[PDB]
């Protein structure tokens, strides 16, 4: 809960561009535009949009309404690990190597 | 063509549509609630794979003989496996990489599979001798103690290819650096030494405590050192280069199985009544260094070590499979690695001691 | 038979709740489930993200193809195996 | 390098087409660039060439849905990775 | 948070612009659908034809009535109305 923990988070082995970004799709911190900054605004943008089609499925007619996302994690393997961790107002987003 | 590349897809489809989310217990009753373990190896080619064979009591179950199949991740049942009414044991892998299996069968023949596909004396012990040219030799020791060996090409393997060496002891163990060169612990009491040029070349016998000895290793590390444990609970430190061991070690249990863990440290294990005996000689004297019973099934059997982390894997005498960690003795990281070989001439500082 | 043969050891692995096998359309052949309406609108919905999926996995470049889509929640264990012709889900424990 | 995609008008039209993107793509090449000035060359040399209500669209990943006269459509694809779509509405 | 970069309307019709585009926002998750919101309400409360573009990475150029055209940014969405015929 602290930059301290954030630069360990930073030093975690594996990772290749971290991406946080407001619910509002602002990409906060990241480490993945320190190798190309129009990729994380895409990615952001695009994977906002997903997790409003995951609210929608996740409310729709199995998933029971008023359950939310917790963790969408997903892995393209060979290509790269990218984890979505939603919050309130916030969104913790990892690529890392699968 | 359509459902056989639906076919092609959903196969893997299973495969890592098992694999879920775990922290890391395999504990395989398969059939083997009646069966009892006879041997469980790993596999070099896939250092993720072991393979575990038993003997079974009740035939009013599924078929007879056993060989199965797993890996680490994979689920607690033996995911392939071999299907006839044939008892097979003697059982090795091929040298290189896991392309072909080898089993030495219970009437003195000796079979062969492609792993990539679908006589009044049994065989005692069997090992690869790898030729890296071509197919790679086949050495069968007889419950009599006579030595087979051959290989050939076609695999469909005919035993027809044969040489035999006159061989008296039952588990003959082979010189990690010369591999023409064994010995064997015999009956009458004594440990032959001999090779493969002639059978008769070097007749002698090691006696360094002569005792009918039915165990033999070597010592995974630099030196040219074996082991060598009797039907009298004797454990015996063959140095290649001597004719008089070296520390004639001694305990209870030493008829069975012995092994050289597969860590720095020259630790030593045997293992009977759901009890091992443990000894890491590189921290401390000649006293067992560790024991265990088991009260989760009565009798382990045949056990396994790997190099990667220590999940020990055993069976039971009822079939049955488990694995326990103890990571805390891992390793001690600065006596065990270089200071070996000094703590192998300090053994033989403790014979002078002896004498 | 290779489908019969995975269809009947999905149906031997325990923790099995509901098994779901459909085409690659929204035809589930068959379902160990209690209502057939639920499995519907998953067989159906979820072939409509399977091809958003596939969709965004060739939007990375069409390096690789949507292998598997296995989802774990809190509460059951949704295992999706995309296959050329089918679709092979099943609502597991999450063990 | 243009790569056509989806036509509708005539083929002369077609070439004409061609030729004024190109011509953007000369008159806005460089990293400072904006698709948007070549759009405005478009779509107004489309009208004082072919008549009015043209509409000039490029970019790589998008989404349009748009209501267009027939015989008056274009879309096409860059080596460059220029989606270039054009219409008359 | 709705962000006028281009508009022709009134204030009225402008307000009226993001307040529908507000609750196509609550309403629908896909531009499609959030677009034919707009589009169809304006076309109903006012007569003619209005035509919406919702997107991220878009330019154009149009010819549109006076006072009927409008290009903002509605949270995070590129949204162009405007009406023709």
């Amino acid at each position: 809960n602290a930059d301290d923990q954030l630069k360990q988070l930073s030093a975690l082995e594996g990772a290749n561009g971290y991406v946080i970004f407001n619910e509002s799709g602002i990409p906060l911190k990241r480490h993945e535009k320190s190798i190309s900054h129009e990729k994380a605004v895409h990615i952001a943008a695009l994977v906002s949009d997903l997790w409003n089609v995951s609210k929608k499925v996740i409310q729709r007619d199995l998933k029971t309404p008023e359950n939310d996302i917790e963790v969408i994690r997903l892995r393209t393997k060979h290509s790269y690990e990218y984890i979505i961790t939603q919050s309130g107002d916030f969104t913790m987003l990892a690529i890392q190597l699968c | 063509s359509m459902y056989s590349t639906s076919f092609k897809r959903c196969c893997k489809i299973m495969e890592r549509m098992v694999v879920q989310n775990d922290q890391e217990y395999y504990w395989s009753q398969g059939d083997q609630r009646k069966k009892n373990v006879t041997s469980i190896c790993w596999n070099p080619l896939y250092p993720d794979l072991f393979a575990v064979s038993l003997g079974s009591y009740d035939f009013t179950k599924q078929r007879m003989g056993l060989i199965c199949l797993y890996s680490l991740k994979n689920t607690t049942h033996p995911e392939y496996a071999f299907n006839c009414e044939a008892g097979v044991m003697c059982l090795d892998f091929h040298p290189k990489s896991a392309a072909l299996l080898a089993v030495g069968l219970y009437d003195g023949t000796v079979l062969v599979y492609d792993i990539r596909n679908k006589h009044t004396d049994p065989v005692w012990q069997v090992k690869w001798n790898p030729d890296t040219s071509k197919n790679y030799n086949f050495y069968s020791i007889s419950s009599d103690g006579r030595v087979m060996n051959w290989i050939l090409m076609k695999n469909k393997n005919e035993e027809e290819s044969t040489l035999i060496g006159l061989a008296c002891g039952l588990c003959f163990d082979f010189n990690k650096f010369e591999p023409h060169i064994f010995l064997v612990g015999t009956e009458e009491g004594k440990i032959h030494k001999c090779s493969r040029a002639y059978s008769g070349q070097y007749q002698e016998t090691y006696n360094g405590h002569l005792l009918a000895v039915y165990k033999v290793k070597w010592n995974n590390f630099h030196p040219r050192t074996f082991i060598s444990a009797s039907a009298d609970w004797t454990v015996r430190i063959w140095d290649s280069k001597y004719t008089s061991q070296i520390i004639c070690f001694d305990l209870s249990m030493m008829v069975v199985d012995a092994v050289w863990a597969p860590y720095s440290s020259t630790v030593f294990a045997c293992a009977t009544m759901d009890k091992v005996q443990v000894y890491d000689l590189n921290v401390d004297k000649l006293n067992k260094l560790a024991e265990q019973k088991i009260v989760k099934q009565p009798k382990l059997t045949n056990l396994s070590f790997n190099y990667k982390d220590p999940i020990l894997l055993v069976g039971d005498s009822h079939g049955g499979v488990t694995l326990v960690k103890l990571s805390p003795n891992l390793c001690k990281s600065g006596p065990e690695i270089k200071q070996t070989e000094d703590k192998k001439a300090m053994e033989e500082f403790k014979n002078v001691k002896i004498e | 038979s290779e489908v019969e043969d995975t269809l009947n050891r999905i149906k031997t692995h325990k923790t099995v709740l509901g098994y779901l096998i459909v085409n690659s359309e929204g035809g589930v052949v068959r379902g160990a489930f209690k209502d057939e309406e639920e499995s519907k609108n998953i067989a159906n919905s979820i072939p409509l993200l399977t091809k958003k999926a596939r969709s965004v996995v060739r939007d990375l470049d069409p390096t690789n193809d949507l292998v598997f889509l296995r989802i774990q929640t809190k509460l059951n264990e949704i295992m999706v195996a995309p296959d050329d012709e089918f679709s092979l889900i099943v609502i597991q424990t999450k063990g | 390098k243009a790569i056509i995609n989806s036509s509708d008008m005539q083929g002369d039209l077609l070439q004409e087409a061609q030729d004024v993107i190109q011509s953007g793509i000369e008159n806005n090449s460089a990293p400072v660039l904006n698709i948007e000035a070549a759009c405005k060359y478009i779509k107004e040399n489309l009208d004082k060439k072919f008549g009015p209500t043209w509409q000039c669209i490029i970019g790589e990943g998008y989404a349009y849905d748009v209501t267009v006269q027939n015989n008056t459509l274009l879309f096409m694809f860059y080596n460059g990775n220029l989606a270039v779509l054009i219409f008359k509405s | 948070q709705p962000v006028i970069k281009n508009s022709d309307m009134s204030v009225e019709m402008q307000k009226e612009v993001e307040e529908v585009a507000k609750k196509a926002i609550d309403y629908c998750n896909t531009d499609k659908e959030i677009a034919t919101f707009i589009k169809d309400d304006f076309r109903s409360r006012y007569h003619g034809t209005w035509h919406c573009i919702v997107g991220r990475n878009f330019g154009s150029f149009v010819t549109f009535e006076r006072s009927y055209y409008i290009y903002l940014y509605v949270g995070q969405l590129a949204i162009l109305l405007f009406k023709t015929g």
